[PDB]
């Protein structure tokens, strides 16, 4: 008789329909008789469509479902640092309770157009190619897009590890992965010491579809607490395509009309809601910021698919990783031609900006004239120099796994490459030259490194030149 | 007795049941204001737009914001009219959403102000103009190789880093200065960061005081992203009809408008047409575009930025969009790198107005000769790169010599760039630019250094600059 | 079958070899019953719950503290389309991947494993050894470089090539033919008994080929050999 | 000397003709590809909608 | 009373359902409470499907629908020459009402096999290329096909202008065009004097889909009056492509299963039953004639597409305008390789044949 | 009906040879399009030479085409058709221009053409 309880009519495929519940809110959280919880999405004339947030095999037709009176929310606080939790905020690492004393709703409005500020601070990822050619700023959202087995997870892990000395909190969200893979990632983070400022949110492939659907919102809700209390947050979503697929499954099970590739109508609205909450707040709202790195997995390099098109149109930039480039020895595999950043320059320090243009020009000249490698093997006045410089640029941009590089050393190595000090060195010796130069720098050019760190500008040209020739005298060409 | 009642909620779609005989008309706006009665409810401030009459006193609506927190049975009131937004000088220098509420922090518009319906029929056949008239923008390349038409639609192609916003600001400044007409900007599917940056750019340039800015943000529901262009159009139409001015209307991206319409159709459940687009794609595009026309007392000129899906120009959305365009402007990254700040491609840009019937025989001949010279210079690039400059024939030498002058003279110093350069801007009449290009083609200035033509206005400023150099 | 294997994994702490035949059939049957169960169709006619069912099946095949289950699964790719939803979804659950190519199969190379598309997270210097990593990466780079030269050769002939890419292709052909092997179960097909090659000798032979110790041998001697002594024996038997 | 000059000129002309033919073929194949892509999208969405409304 | 009065039960996207109207006849005109007209499309067991011929925002559930007792028809007569009207015959030029006396049905059977005659009279368009290579006769159906911005409208306007001295009534039907372009076309015709013998039927892109659907039939019904009075009529349809798009929109709003390129099954019948009504009558029937010049817009010159092939299968030959040739300075860029006139040559004067 | 016991041994063989030549010509089409005939072998060039003339000789002038073009139609017996195609395959008319084979009847008409123009 009351409007706070209901009876289940239909059960199947992880969704249920209930009679009654006349006063339930859209998006509200409900509880079944056996203790599993659910979220109400569809409110029809006579019944309520409920998605189940747990094992639904224990639910039968005719049992009771009750109101809770609260829109779905997740716990927030500093106690979540270093823990692994599910999108409901429950710990899965087995280290006990979390002990947070505050909650935040899953769905919250994005900051207004007048509460924001222009992006002007660099987000140092430790990857030379990204830091030089595709800059990322604090408050920006950058898409990492590519096929399977191309290195996106490795790029994300290196970026998270590089934030050790900075003042940012990292959040890693894993949607639809193996629990073994998630545990391996957590072990790598613990080994490298990044687990004292990182929060991990897990929604494995065996979990119900609504958990995969809700995980990124739980991540952004956790990040927004630190953002609005004045801190800087980095959030990574491991597969928005899997999140979209879970949402499509829920929508089709609820019998909503399908669209292209059987996706619902509001699939673009879903990702817009998710990604619009990353912002750089104005000084009136505090200096806090949140930056996002969504991931999209393409099929056979087709970026014209529906979900990739939506995410590309939403984000501020793209980073493309290619399988052929990956297997040709370029392990970072970043296609510097297709990749673009719309916050370039503003997201770089002055020293990096003073060399990035020349590096971009040198790489652009070498990416064309690739057909001329075999032809005109004889001496030529111009194209030979361009090819020789481009080969060394490609060799310089390579980098090993889990080896982030400080920006003060990236600037120096790019300066050495662009100013022509690498011309008399064979291509095979370039990486050894770079490693030995890094070892030489922290031994002798400490004054140059400190000048770069303190002033964010290039050191004195003559002193830098003297250091470079002094190292070149010691270096042994093989 | 005018009250409704929420009966069914499915995401962004809401169904409302009304008393028999008191249904609201199509496209009417419904408002929901709810105060939390207890701890198990939340406050609601939502606006709906009527879409279909389902029968049995039920109406299907599209929500303009998030529907979270709605409860079956709360009261819905009917406003008795479509969405209404303020018009007049109160809109100048302000930023609005689709509902017509100010977004900046400069307070709210009083209720005593006049408001106009968003949905209205296009102007009738006998209210339209009979003669085609050229809109003088004061930009040399646009006025010469791609003239604009009062009441026409201009497609704008390009991307980031090519100065699209700078060109938009210069167009606003020039039109307001030399014609007295205001401009309106409609940010359909606008990224919030870019909207904030553009607002600050306009405030710094000073053209903010003569423009009305409307944003339908990318995180808004498909209904709002669909309807924002119409409220921008209404704000422009007020000045077109009441003040008799010539008004500019800027649409941030029209493909986003079409895709929002497609999403709304999919949510409503209509059977898809074309590849995946709505059945009413052409109807919606026509209803939007046909209100941007010249009348007996004024005109609206619209510049659309157009995105082409998968680079396929035969895709249904670009195909429908191109059926209304009268001109086309392309921005070239190579020219931007070379140093031509207007960055308009002189050969890829096309216009329907470039015909001797309306622009003049001398203008047509000068434009054709300039394009021919530029094409001839373009054809020689590979041979010049391979063999060198000295290997060419005498006529090729002359062609290159004159074309490198023309390419530089196509540039211009903008008023909005003064804050960065220190050089004041210029407004070049069409007669002046035509005469200057004719003089350059005739060889009158072959002895002058080429850098003298870089960032000057009329044909005398190049002489003065060259004399200053020596 | 998984239920039978889990008992040995948990209650006895054994190491279980779970050989599962075509996974694609499980998903196919799930899609066959979907329309009659009353559910709406999906992108390519599959059931809406494809990923959920796939994950619920696959996540149970894991190694725990009690014991370890290792599973080798054959996966059908419909019409060689790797973008099909079922094979595309299956990739997320695998540690090592072996791709078979019809191009290699038709050319006469078996097992026809694609040397570039195949991946494994165990191929790391700290896992297999620095020498093994160097040899594997060098072989992959050589094959990738050779694949590029074929486009030029198809138009301009072999003679137009220089004398270092000449050596590159001359060794890449040898490597590609040495990647073949004669199986014990292929004896019914070829009449030749199979061979078992340890990984140490595999690495040694590939390193020697890369260094050019057997560059003088004929190209065809490397097909279906096994060890590195057997190609020398074949070359001796057929001349050089 | 005339033979070598003629050989190089002939190679240049033949190669530019081949490049032009290749570019024209690429243009036509791209048009065909776009038509096929549109047809595939239309067929897929029509089949999905028919299956959905057959319930 | 539900015999001649109905009540609306559903309204959406220009389609309405009405309860009642027991005596309504299939294809009848119905009138809504606010004056908007509609067409009775489907007669179900307990409801009637109505297609709204006008703005549907003023029609609400529960409104009254009233019978008219007339099959779909438009006014015709000589009072209509020199006027701009909508597909319902209502003037839009603002020059006052049109004083017609009789009407003709929108849907009418085509002349039979034994009522026709071979085409033997030339129709001089005044364009040298057409008149020399692709002659057009009176009673012929000739298709003008090409990409956008190739001069099809200019060719049509030149042909209409050239008919001053000949005894030829011209009808220009604009489907889905821009009102500004229609205004410019009307002004050009007025300047050159063509409104002494020309009728203009307009349905712009802002109009609802049913009006774009019905415009060509209104035009051909207007022409048939003079054709059956023994005169010669020329009819120009400006976008059969846009008419087909509007019909596709209507069919999909009616939830009919689509076919190739999402078009309905009867997309061929739509154009065939329209273009079959142009004919050259026999001496027994009076010797009248009607000439049709439908236009089809292609994408990137692809004439193998659905609608282009459908229209080619109906007409007696096509004139193909080449887009890249249009940029070569030859503005009447006729592609003579893909252009043919099947019933031409016979309808060409002796000198021009020689 | 294209069976040796129905149409005759020589008819069947001529038809099969013509089809083989046309199939080879169709296979050569992509190479010919990309880079012309200059890189074809001697036998491939002969195949193209025969195939173009065969394809043109497959054309005919119809009686009902009198209305489109003034050329009167022609009726060709199957014996004449077989003999003409056999003669073309044997190489008798390799020296005639390929435009002489368009829209004619018997091979005697091909021979009569290229006499009103250069032989
Ligand atoms: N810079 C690098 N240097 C060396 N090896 C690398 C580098 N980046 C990635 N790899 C290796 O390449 C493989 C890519 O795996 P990774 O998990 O990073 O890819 P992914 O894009 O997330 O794909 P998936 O999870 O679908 O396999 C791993 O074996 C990783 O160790
Ligand atoms: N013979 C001609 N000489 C000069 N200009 C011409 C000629 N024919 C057409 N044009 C011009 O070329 C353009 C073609 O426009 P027109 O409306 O005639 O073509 P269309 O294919 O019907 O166009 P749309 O797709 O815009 O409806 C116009 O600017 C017209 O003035
Ligand atoms: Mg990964
Ligand atoms: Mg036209």
């Amino acid at each position: 008789q009351v409007s706070d309880v209901g009876t289940v009519i239909q059960v199947g495929d992880g969704i249920a329909r209930a009679h009654g519940l006349d006063n339930v809110m859209s998006g509200e959280l409900v509880e079944f008789a056996n203790g599993v919880m659910g979220m109400a999405l569809n409110l029809e004339e006579n019944n309520v469509g409920i998605v189940i947030l747990g094992p639904y095999t224990g639910i039968k037709e005719g049992d009771e479902v009750r109101r809770t009176g609260r829109i779905m929310e997740v716990p927030v606080g500093e106690a979540l640092i270093g823990r692994v939790v599910n999108p409901l905020g429950q710990p899965v690492d087995g280290l006990g309770p979390v002990e947070t004393t505050e909650t935040r709703p899953i769905e919250s409005p994005a900051p207004g157009v007048m509460d924001r500020r222009s992006v002007h601070e660099p987000l140092q990822t430790g990857i030379k190619a990204i830091d030089a050619l595709v800059p990322i700023g604090r408050g920006q959202r950058e898409l990492i897009i590519g096929d399977r087995q191309t290195g996106k997870t490795s790029v994300a892990i290196d970026t998270i590890i590089n934030q050790k000395d900075q003042n940012m909190i990292s959040i890693y969200v894993a949607i639809g992965q193996k629990e073994s893979t998630v545990r391996t990632v957590v072990e790598t983070l613990r080994k490298h010491g990044a687990l004292d400022y990182t929060i991990v949110v897990t929604a494995s492939a065996s979990q119900p579809a609504p958990l995969l659907f809700l995980a990124p919102y739980a991540g952004v809700a956790m990040g927004e607490y630190f953002m609005y209390k004045g801190k800087h947050v980095l959030v990574v979503y491991d597969d928005l395509s899997k999140q979209a697929a879970a949402y499509r499954e829920l929508s089709l099970l609820l019998r909503r009309p399908p669209g292209r590739e059987a996706y619902p109508g509001d699939i673009f609205y879903l990702h817009s809601r998710l990604l619009e909450r990353a912002a750089k707040l104005s000084d009136a709202k505090g200096g806090g910021s949140l930056t996002a790195l969504p991931f999209v997995e393409t099929q056979a390099g087709d970026i014209s698919a529906y979900i990739p098109t939506n995410v590309i149109s939403i984000t501020d930039g793209q980073i493309f990783l290619q399988s052929d480039l990956f297997f040709s020895g370029v392990r970072p595999a970043i296609n510097a031609g297709l990749s673009v950043s719309r916050v370039g320059g503003a997201a770089q320090i002055k020293a990096m900006k003073k060399v990035a243009g020349t590096l971009r020009l040198d790489l652009a000249a070498y990416r064309e004239l690739e057909a001329f490698a075999q032809f005109g093997s004889d001496l030529d006045k111009a194209t030979q120099a361009k090819l020789a410089r481009g080969a060394r640029t490609v060799e310089v941009l390579k980098q090993d796994l889990h080896q982030p590089i400080p920006v003060e050393k990236q600037v120096l190595i790019i300066y050495a490459l662009t100013r022509g000090f690498l011309d008399d060195i064979p291509v095979e010796d370039v990486r050894r030259f770079e490693k030995e130069f890094y070892l030489f720098l922290d031994q002798n050019g400490q004054h140059l490194l400190e000048h770069i760190r303190t002033t964010k500008d290039l050191p004195n040209e003559d002193d830098l030149n003297k250091a470079i020739e002094a190292f070149k005298k010691t270096f042994v060409v093989s | 007795m005018t009250r409704g009642r929420v009966i069914q909620v499915m995401g962004p779609v809401v169904d409302v049941k009304f008393e028999n005989g008191h249904l609201p008309a199509i496209y009417n706006a419904l408002k929901i204001q709810h105060k939390a009665r207890n701890e198990n409810e939340v406050d609601i401030d939502l606006t709906l737009e009527v879409a279909l009459h389902l029968g049995d006193d039920t109406v299907r609506t599209i929500a303009m914001a998030s529907t979270d927190g709605l409860i079956r049975g709360m009261e819905v009131i009917d406003t008795g009219a479509p969405i209404s937004v303020p018009v007049g000088e109160v809109t100048l220098g302000r930023v609005f959403n689709v509902l017509g509420e100010p977004i900046d922090l400069e307070g709210d518009i009083p209720a005593d102000a006049r408001r106009d319906p968003i949905h209205r029929p296009a102007p009738k056949f006998e209210e339209l103009a009979t003669e085609v008239e050229i809109l003088e923008t004061g930009i040399k390349v646009v006025d010469l190789l791609a003239p604009y038409i009062k009441g026409g639609k201009i497609g704008l192609f390009g991307g980031a880093g090519v100065g699209k916003t700078v060109l938009i600001q210069e167009l606003i400044h020039n039109i307001a200065q030399e014609h007295g007409g205001i401009s309106v900007f409609a940010g359909v599917g606008e990224r919030t960061r870019e909207g904030n940056d553009l607002y600050h750019e306009m405030k710094d340039s000073g053209v903010i005081s003569k423009t009305a800015m409307v944003f339908g943000q990318m995180n808004e529901p498909p209904g709002a992203r669909m309807r924002v262009a119409l409220t921008g159009l209404t704000m422009a139409e007020y000045f077109r009809d009441e003040q008799g001015q010539d008004v500019l209307l800027f649409i941030d991206n029209i493909f986003r408008f079409t895709q929002a319409g497609s999403e709304v159709s999919a949510l409503l459940g209509r059977m898809p047409s074309a590849v995946g687009y709505q059945p009413t794609l052409a109807t919606e595009m026509g209803q939007l575009q046909e209100r941007i026309t010249s009348t007996a007392k004024g005109s609206i000129t619209s510049i659309q930025a157009i995105y082409v899906p998968a680079d396929d120009y035969t895709d249904p959305a670009p195909a429908t969009t191109f059926s209304h365009l009268d001109a086309t402007t392309n921005l070239e990254r190579k020219l931007a790198e070379m140093g031509i700040y207007p960055a308009v491609d002189p050969l890829a840009s096309t216009s329907r107005a470039l015909a001797p019937e309306i622009v003049g025989e001398e203008h047509y001949q000068v434009a054709r000769k300039v394009q021919q010279t530029l094409q001839r210079y373009k054809e020689l690039q590979d041979i010049i790169a391979i063999l060198g400059m000295d290997e060419l024939s005498d006529e090729d030498k002359l062609v290159v010599h004159r074309a490198r002058r023309i390419q530089f003279f196509l540039s211009q110093n903008f008023h909005v760039a003064e804050q960065f350069t220190g050089q004041p801007g210029s407004y070049v009449p069409v007669k002046e630019t035509v005469r200057g290009f004719k003089e350059i083609l005739e060889g009158k200035y072959d002895h002058l250094p080429e850098d003298a033509f870089r960032l000057v206005g009329r044909i005398e400023e190049v002489v003065e600059k060259a004399k200053a150099m020596g | 079958g998984l239920t039978m294997a889990e008992y040995f994994r948990d209650e006895q702490g054994q190491d279980v070899l779970l050989f599962i035949d075509n996974i694609f059939r499980f998903t196919q049957a799930g899609s066959e019953v979907s329309a009659l169960l009353g559910r709406m169709p999906s992108a390519v006619g599959y059931q809406p719950t494809l990923a959920t069912e796939m994950g619920q099946l696959q996540e149970r095949i894991t190694s725990t503290a009690k014991g370890s289950i290792t599973s080798i699964q054959a996966i059908y790719v419909p019409a060689d389309d790797y973008t099909d939803p079922a094979p595309a979804t299956t990739f997320s659950h695998l540690d090592a991947t072996t791709n078979l190519e019809r191009k290699l199969a038709e050319m006469g190379i078996y097992p026809a494993v694609d040397p570039l598309a195949s991946t494994s997270r165990a191929l790391a210097p700290e896992i297999v050894g620095e020498e093994h990593y160097q040899v594997a990466r060098k072989v992959q780079q050589t094959l990738q470089r050779y694949k590029e030269l074929q486009d030029i050769i198809a138009i301009l002939g072999m003679d137009e090539l220089s004398d270092e890419d000449k050596l590159v292709v001359h060794r890449a052909r040898r490597i590609q033919f040495f990647l073949s092997q004669n199986f014990h179960v292929a004896e019914q097909f070829t009449g030749q008994p199979g061979s078992y090659v340890p990984v140490k000798e595999t690495v040694r032979g590939f390193k020697e080929i890369l260094e050019g110790k057997y560059d003088h041998l004929p190209e065809d001697a490397f097909r279906l050999v096994g060890r590195i002594e057997e190609v020398v024996e074949k070359a001796k038997a057929m001349g050089v | 000397l005339d033979a070598k000059a003629s050989e190089h000129a002939a190679r240049m002309t033949a190669m530019k003709n081949a490049t032009d033919n290749a570019n024209e073929l690429i243009r036509t194949l791209t048009l065909s590809y776009n038509r096929a892509r549109q047809a595939a999208i239309t067929q897929e969405i029509t089949e999905i909608v028919a299956g959905a409304n057959a319930l």
